[PDB]
């Protein structure tokens, strides 16, 4: 473009692909993948691990090839409903886990 | 570092190609670009005297008050004049007309009443036909020979509208009996500058011969010469400015197209009007 | 400095400038620390250019030089050859080739001889240039002098509804060297400055190369006139009022009778 020294130019560059749609499904899959391996690593320290499990068949093997139309369009509100599944869970995790550790009876027991 | 001796020569072509008015000042902004009066006298004192003895540069005697010219046939090079009338040696500063201490001079001084009868009559219609047009004519018996030197100094400097114009012409009666000389130069330096540049600058410069009667005869017969030489060339001026506006323009710029009417800029454009006929 | 640089310009506007080299060095040689951008407000003479990979004749100003290389309307090339061929609108360049053809024969309409050279560029939605006529005093006259016509067209080039707008920036140097007998050795001369404008709904049949050429013509007339008017009988001013030939004793009485009659006038009104 600067090598040809016609006058003065007005090109604009415009850069994007197609796989971009595709990219945004994927990315949904990093995170569930993700959240989900630390779901089972977390589920350890007993309900919450059948939950996890039940929610990531649910949600996981109704991926349909993956396609992002379907992704988002409806596989959007499935993960939406997979975050109800986790977002619960880790909520009565989070009440009684601080109810009942903020009762240590000492340093010890704390420990 | 550049030398300052190139500037002495700068500064020195300023002083001698300056036309008359446009000098002093312009000289002080040369000054104002030297910053130092010491380097700009190094060679502006004779730039000063040269340039003055040339210009016809008017100075005046209070024990006269003739204006004569600085010239060379009264100049003793220590600053010092002499008058062409009356002999007087007396000293004579130069960036003003601080003159003091006359000293009447001696020499063979035949010459001086030949010419103050001859200044006389050409002063008188030099006064009574030109309105700056004043004249002096210095004399000097060099080399056998008396020199009648008529010196015309004519200007109206007031740039207000940015113009300054001046006559000069030396015309030497070389009185070299019995068949004398008329010989003679002129000089033109007129300058206008508001917008436009002008510049002009002429002369003419002739010599002839005849032999010496009286007088009377030999005054009236230079001046009459000389005057009308000069109305005849004041003429031709004015001739040439005609030739100007017809010949001139035309020869450089002309007013009409070849058809001498009208351009088509469109025609040019297009059309290729028969370029390919003969 | 600033100061300097006044005096300059006063030096300048009264310093003959048929020496404008040698002015200019003693410019530089005297204040060689203001010999920055001293042809910026000196003005320059014309200068010649052939191309020689074409093999005719062009001009060298100042748009046209890179540096130091000068732009070849004939092969658009920079002069010294180099690499660095910045150059502007091909179209346009084209363009500038017929513009400046038709200036050609425009000058050879009213000049016959001189190099015509409007060197423009493409800046963003308008432009500007340089007309440039090189015709000195000819060898067929003794009179000479030397035209340059330094003129600079700024198109100030608008889009909505066909319109653009124009500034012309003026001066032509010529001397008037007629050293004829009955001129003796008569030499003036010089250059002019003026500028104009314009708003131009441009069509297709008048482009703006037409408005050049119409509106430089008239103002080359405006000049003309004023120099052939103003500047002649100025100077002739000077001259018959420093150095007459008129007889005095006469025009006293005359012009006293002359306000006896404004005195009738009076005596009446």
């Amino acid at each position: 473009v600067k090598r040809k020294r016609e006058e003065n130019l007005k090109m604009v560059w415009r850069i994007n692909p197609a796989h971009r749609k595709l990219q945004a499904r994927l990315d949904q899959m990093r995170k569930f993948r993700r959240q989900h391996e630390q779901l089972r690593a977390v589920i350890v320290r007993a309900n919450a691990i059948e939950e996890v499990n039940l929610a990531y068949e649910n949600v996981k093997e109704v991926d349909g090839l993956d396609v992002s139309k379907e992704g988002t369009e409806a596989w959007e509100a499935a993960m939406k409903r997979y975050d109800e599944r986790i977002d619960r869970v880790e909520t009565r995790i989070t009440a009684r886990l601080r109810d009942q550790l903020g009762t240590a009876k000492n340093a010890n027991e704390m420990f | 570092r550049v030398s300052d001796e190139e500037k002495v020569r700068i500064a020195a072509k300023f002083i001698t190609h300056a036309p008359p008015g446009e000098f002093n000042e312009v000289f002080n902004d040369v000054r104002l670009l030297l910053n130092n009066d010491n380097l700009l006298r190094e060679g502006a004192a004779h730039a000063f005297a040269q340039y003055n003895m040339d210009q016809f540069t008017p100075v005046k005697i209070e024990g006269y008050e003739d204006q004569v010219l600085i010239t060379e046939h009264g100049d003793l090079g220590n600053s010092r004049f002499l008058d062409p009338r009356n002999k007087i040696s007396f000293k004579f500063d130069h960036l003003r007309k601080e003159a003091s201490d006359p000293q009447p001079e001696e020499v063979d001084g035949s010459l001086k009443s030949w010419r103050e009868s001859c200044d006389s009559a050409l002063r008188a219609y030099v006064k009574d036909h030109y309105s700056n047009g004043f004249c002096t004519v210095y004399a000097k018996n060099i080399d056998g020979q008396q020199t009648i030197i008529a010196c015309i100094e004519s200007h109206q400097f007031q740039p207000k509208n940015f113009w300054n114009g001046r006559w000069r012409s030396e015309w030497k009666f070389t009185i070299t009996p019995p068949t004398a000389q008329v010989v003679g130069v002129l000089k033109i330096q007129v300058h206008y500058y508001e917008d436009g540049n002008v510049q002009l600058v002429s002369h003419k410069d002739v010599q002839d011969s005849v032999t010496v009667s009286n007088e009377a005869q030999t005054a009236k017969e230079f001046i009459k010469i000389i005057e009308h030489a000069e109305n005849e060339y004041q003429t031709a001026i004015s001739e040439n400015y005609q030739t100007m506006s017809d010949t001139t323009f035309k020869a450089l710029r002309r007013q009409l197209p070849v058809t001498r009417t009208k351009i088509d800029w469109n025609k040019i454009l297009s059309y290729k009007i028969g370029k390919e006929m003969q | 400095s600033d100061q300097q640089l006044d005096c300059a310009l006063d030096l300048m506007r009264r310093l003959p400038p048929q020496q404008i080299e040698k002015n200019l060095s003693d410019l530089i040689d005297l204040v060689p620390s203001l010999c920055e951008d001293l042809l910026s407000s000196v003005d320059q003479p014309l200068k010649i250019a052939r191309d020689k990979v074409v093999g005719k004749d062009y001009l060298l100003c100042d748009y046209n030089r890179d540096g130091d290389s000068y732009r070849s309307p004939w092969s658009n090339k920079y002069d010294p050859p180099l690499e660095d061929g910045a150059m502007p609108s091909a179209r346009l360049r084209k363009l500038e080739v017929e513009a400046n053809n038709a200036f050609d024969q425009y000058r050879d309409l009213y000049f016959e001889g001189g190099v015509s050279s409007v060197y423009l560029w493409d800046l963003d939605h308008g432009f500007a240039g340089v007309i440039l006529i090189k015709k000195a005093g000819d060898g067929s006259k003794k009179i000479k002098g030397c035209w340059d016509s330094i003129h600079v067209v700024e198109v100030q080039e608008k889009s909505s509804g066909r319109t653009a707008h124009y500034k012309l920036t003026s001066t032509v140097m010529l001397w008037l060297q007629t050293n004829k007998s009955g001129s003796g050795t008569m030499n003036l001369g010089g250059s002019l400055t003026r500028q104009m404008e314009k708003d131009e709904t441009v069509s297709d049949c008048s482009p703006h190369i037409a408005n050049i050429g119409r509106l430089v013509e008239d103002m080359e007339n405006k000049i003309r006139s004023t120099l052939n008017e103003i500047y002649f009988g100025k100077t002739k001013d000077i001259v018959n009022g420093l150095r007459s030939v008129q007889t005095f004793a006469d025009k006293s009485k005359q012009e006293a009778l002359k306000n006896d009659l404004v005195e009738a006038l009076k005596r009446k009104q």
